[PDB]
RNA sequence: CGAGGGCGCACCACCGGCCCGUCUCGCCCGCCGCGCCGGGGAGGUGGAGCACGAGCGCACGUGUUAGGACCCGAAAGAUGG
RNA sequence: CGACCUGGGUAUAGGGGCGAAAGACUAAUCGAACCAUCUAGUAGCUGGUUCCCUCCGAAGUUUCCCUCAGGAUAGCUGGC
RNA sequence: CUCAACCUAUUCUCAAACUUUAAAUGGGUAAGAAGCCCGGCUCGCUGGCGUGGAGCCGGGCGUGGAAUGCGAGUGCCUAGUGGGCCACUUUUGGUAAGCAGAACUGGCGCUGCGGGAUGAACCGAACGCCGGGUUAAGGCGCCCGAUGCCGACGCUCAUCA
RNA sequence: AGUUUGACUGGGGCGGUACACCUGUCAAACGGUAACGCAGGUGUCCUAAGGCGAGCUCAGGGAGGACAGAAACCUCCCGUGGAGCAGAAGGGCAAAAGCUCGCUUGAUCUUGAUUUUCAGUACGAAUACAGACCGUGAAAGCGGGGCCUCACGAUCCUUCUGACCUUUUGGGUUUUAAGCAGGAGGUGUCAGAAAAGUUACCACAGGGAUAACUGGCUUGUGGCGGCCAAGCGUUCAUAGCGACGUCGCUUUUUGAUCCUUCGAUGUCGGCUCUUCCUAUCAUUGUGAAGCAGAAUUCACCAAGCGUUGGAUUGUUCACCCA
RNA sequence: GUCUACGGCCAUACCACCCUGAACGCGCCCGAUCUCGUCUGAUCUCGGAAGCUAAGCAGGGUCGGGCCUGGUUAGUACUUGGAUGGGAGACCGCCUGGGAAUACCGGGUGCUGUAGGCUU
């Protein structure tokens, strides 16, 4: 898919459609010092080997992909996260499609 | 084993009939639905918002609420079992009203004011039905003419 | 196996309670036993306050 | 054979007390008589509900006998409840009622007696009136018990409001996964 | 005996009302702390709520469950000899 | 006449020993001895489950389950 | 001049996944008092309008508005079960099967009894302990109850009837 | 050293996925309805292929027009859709839902109700509203994704976003951490364990719910017959045969099934021995011939009597010698 | 008797060809200054009024096609329920009720609402 680098969206904020730059969320580094991560760190330490599952039975060949919308008011600086459906190849501000245009040799 | 597509074998079910295609005539559009009326739900595959399910088709309910382009209908459907009375969200295309309610509706109109003029009138009339009485005696003359034999006609191998 | 509606029951006996149970066969001897001492006591402090200080 | 089914040949009642107090037995023997010998329905009313259990004659508050005995047209008639009247100590007032029960606590009889009120028991209200005539019939709630807010469509069902059975309440206890939205789902 | 009429228990259905959470809208009020303070309203909606208590204790029955768990039954595993 | 047969004395002990090797032998027990205990181990599996009369009276189907010899769930049953 | 294609009007034969037409059996609803008809009031909804709609308050109407049968409503606790099988008819796979799989009703399972010599399911009929009477399905040479009727009309000879 | 090494399954394994879904049919004109039933499809794709408005008409054909021809473009006429609407199929659709333009971001922010599967639980998907803020259009309106039916995912944990929000434990400030609300990272065995083999050295609990041998149903296949008669038979359908077809029988073949047996019915062959069948090889008595005789072939009554010795091979079968 | 504007049902209204059309009307028609659109004033938009019913349109016609509605097909096909009916089966008959569709042969060829005109 194709989605513009910028949309005019309603803002939760100002209450009203303001104009947002929109880019790809992408998952942050885990923090090391979240609950879970400490407990898991307790409990894999010592002797007991792997204590948690582990997956490794992938079966999904995509990710939905998330928009993070940040309203352009300087004074409002909100962000926002819009979910996608699934898609193999994603695109952000890609060239527009044309119709009556020559396929090229 | 079978699938469970919300449109599962409503192949001919929601089609339209033979040369009724196409616009939808407006007076459907035009029909009053109130809260309390009967409605039979039909179903047309013409419009595809607001469509009832395919165990509603057929089914008569009684309206019971009323918004821009739909109404809210309280219609009995069986489950195994048990009887439960659904509201589904029908747009008013896929139904029609019910003519077995004005056709008593205009019965009790009937019975009301006989009874009325009646007892003005000052004598006793009928006003239940009744069922098909048995044939009352009756005279068949044959105005001079006999009545003609019949007779079992001979087999023949017709092709 | 659970049962209709119920309460989730959590009982504590999944570790050989049977062998440490404390039965109360004694209290009466018990109270004997420690009324017996206390009379014992308001007569050994003969003129002093039974309860104490 | 005939084609007929008996699962309902035989009807569930109480044909008498499952109590053995002898008390209860005997005003039963009394108004099993008043209700076959004369043709009021209030002692045919009565005895049905002394056959009845407990969870069936549930007692009547002071307030609940005070409020309906108010009623218009209601005056200088006798309350009669099979069962245990009350004391309510949310009322401040209370008038003078003429009151039959099966029973009635200490603190109910003492505030009734002192507003100038009389208190009949059964064999009482029958040498008073043996037809019930000027008589209200009084229930406390039958439905006001633990038990019934338990009953019904089970608590996981959509637009189910009835409790379940937590031996704790507490952020802990039934209220994560099939309560809120953020934890899978709420119905 | 009685056509009609009345007060209506419990309970049921429905409509209102109140309490806590949470949204939307909006104008007021309070003061030894004039505040990034405190209180209030209307309209939806979430609650195992209120709306003149029904519980507590005891006994009995049934059902479920943890325990050797209705009775008898492995191949095995562990500790110490 | 030999890598010969054999007595007694010694050494090696159980996931260990010993094996010119067959998973052989290790007190009639060996692809992990024997003894006691944990232990009445667990079993969705097999077998059994003790007096009388009266009344009512089924299911082998739905949904979910590492579910398919089992459960939960609805249904059908009885009692109050 | 001939043979093709093409067109036109006809002609033979078909469809579970084709269809103009279109049954039978079948599915829903209605057959009143919560109804019908009068007045009035409320609304922040709707709006040319005393509009529309809904709600509410009074009043009047009983020939109780098809047949037939039956007393209903409602709550709590709850066991067993969750291997099924058979028959008429419909029906899928298979050459077929006492095969495998569905639909409908009944049955066996859980059920004895009369008949089918015999037999889980077929036909009749369901059951407290008895006497009398009468039947069902089926029978009435003898086994073996009952034709030991002067039964009626025909057909048929089989050295595998 | 500890543990695991899915399920369904006309036994299991191998193979497939009938394991989560969608279309048509089965399906017996409401709905529902099974098999490792049939014909197929899905894990995507799309800033437009989403949303409005406007204007057009498509496939195909006919007749014409420089190069230009069976297909290049232009014009007229016919054209109920015979095209297109992303994809499987079905439904639907014509001043549409298709094609081309213009403007856009209703593919946004929220609370509930409802439908579908259904236990009337969830997820997913969907319908009708209500409250905001917007888009488009002159407006009526229409739009909170795709014309409809599929295109997807719990707890715990993580990550991001939001409230000058709550807590962070004697008080205060600040980091940090914990919450509340909404997205995302996924469990395809798709209501969601974290999982490789081998055992003939084997063990146990069981199963005739389930295979390997008998038996039973069936008879495709095997075997043995019949009917018709185009032909073969120097001629001549039928002495003897029998193509195309078609009707049977048999249970000495092999399949099919899984009813009995898994707290055991000893599983190949041979040897030994008895009996039975006839679909008769010989012998007795016959009939027919393309029966001159001899020999042979066909058929009938017929199972009384007989049907052998060996080489090779475990063989049953087979083949040869005699 | 008709038409125009807006319609309801959506062929008894459609399609092909022919004939007639008074009066209003509806059109064809004349032009591009403005409004507005085009490659093209053809369409669209706008300003008109010389001509014309040739066309659209209306009415009528056709042993017209279609469509609508009857008869026939036919108590046929199919079918609810029944039998210890028949038949080796395949299937068939009867009892009890219901009951079609072609071919073929007839008749018909728009009804109508609101508002406004013309028609002596
Ligand atoms: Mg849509
Ligand atoms: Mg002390
Ligand atoms: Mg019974
Ligand atoms: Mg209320
Ligand atoms: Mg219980
Ligand atoms: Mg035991
Ligand atoms: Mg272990
Ligand atoms: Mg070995
Ligand atoms: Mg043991
Ligand atoms: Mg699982
Ligand atoms: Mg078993
Ligand atoms: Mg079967
Ligand atoms: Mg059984
Ligand atoms: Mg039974
Ligand atoms: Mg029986
Ligand atoms: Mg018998
Ligand atoms: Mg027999
Ligand atoms: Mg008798
Ligand atoms: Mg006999
Ligand atoms: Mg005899
Ligand atoms: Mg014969
Ligand atoms: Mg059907
Ligand atoms: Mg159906
Ligand atoms: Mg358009
Ligand atoms: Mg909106
Ligand atoms: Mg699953
Ligand atoms: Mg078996
Ligand atoms: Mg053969
Ligand atoms: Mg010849
Ligand atoms: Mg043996
Ligand atoms: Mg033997
Ligand atoms: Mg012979
Ligand atoms: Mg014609
Ligand atoms: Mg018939
Ligand atoms: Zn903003």
């Amino acid at each position: 898919v194709n989605v513009p680098k910028t949309r005019r969206t309603f803002c939760k904020k100002c209450g009203k459609h303001q104009p947002h730059k929109v880019t790809q969320y992408k998952k942050g580094k885990d923090s090391l010092y979240a609950q879970g991560k400490r407990r898991y760190d307790r409990k894999q330490s010592g002797y007991g080997g792997q204590t948690k599952p582990i997956f490794r039975k992938k079966a999904k060949t995509t990710k939905k992909i998330v928009l993070r919308l940040e309203c352009v008011e300087p004074n409002c600086r909100s962000k926002r996260m819009l979910a996608i459906k699934r898609c193999k190849h994603f695109e952000l501000g890609g060239d527009k499609k044309r119709k009556g245009q020559v396929i090229q040799f | 084993t079978n699938t469970k597509g919300k449109r599962r074998g409503t192949r001919y079910m929601f089609s339209r009939p033979f040369r009724k295609h196409g616009v939808v005539p407006l007076a459907t559009y035009m029909r009053i639905y109130k809260k309390g009326d009967i409605v039979d739900i039909k179903g047309m595959g013409t419009v595809q918002k607001g469509m009832p399910h395919k165990c509603y088709h057929g089914k008569t309910g009684r309206v019971y609420n009323v918004t821009q382009h739909a109404v809210g209908i309280v219609v009995n459907k069986q489950v195994k079992g048990k009887i439960l009375a659904k509201r589904i969200n029908v747009r008013i295309e896929h139904i029609k009203h019910s003519k077995s309610r004005d056709s008593f509706l205009k019965r009790v109109k009937e019975n009301d004011q006989k009874k009325k003029e009646a007892k003005e009138k000052g004598t006793w009339v009928q006003l239940k039905r009744q069922p098909a009485p048995p044939r009352e005696a009756h005279f068949v003359r044959t105005n001079g003419k006999e009545p003609e034999l019949l007779e079992p006609i001979p087999y023949e191998f017709m092709a | 196996a659970p049962s209709r509606n119920g309460m989730v029951l959590k009982p504590h006996f999944h570790k050989d309670w049977q062998r440490r149970v404390a039965t109360w066969f004694n209290q009466p001897a018990r109270k004997i036993r420690r009324r017996k001492a206390r009379q014992a006591k308001a007569r050994r402090i003969a003129p002093r306050p039974a309860s104490g200080p | 054979g005939v084609d007929i089914r008996h699962n309902k040949d035989r009807k569930v009642r109480r044909k008498e007390p499952k109590s053995q107090d002898i008390y209860l037995r005997l005003l039963v023997k009394l108004y099993r008589f008043l209700a076959r010998r004369t043709n009021s329905t209030f002692n045919q009313v009565v005895l049905k509900r002394l056959f009845m259990s407990r969870t069936n004659r549930p007692p009547l508050s002071l307030s609940r006998m005070i409020r309906k005995m108010k009623l218009p047209g209601r005056e200088n008639k006798t309350a009669v409840v099979v069962g245990t009247i009350t004391d309510d100590v949310r009322v401040q007032e209370v008038p003078k009622l003429k009151v039959c029960a099966l029973r009635v606590t200490s603190r109910a009889r003492s505030r009734i007696l002192r507003a100038g009120g009389k208190i009949l028991t059964f064999d009482q209200l029958a040498l008073d009136s043996p037809k019930g005539c000027g008589t209200v019939l009084l229930s406390g709630p039958r439905k006001g018990r633990e038990v019934y807010r338990h009953f019904g469509k089970a608590p996981g069902t959509p637009h189910s409001h009835t409790k379940p059975y937590v031996r704790s309440k507490g952020r802990k206890f039934e209220r994560a996964r099939g309560r809120r939205a953020s934890r899978g789902y709420k119905n």
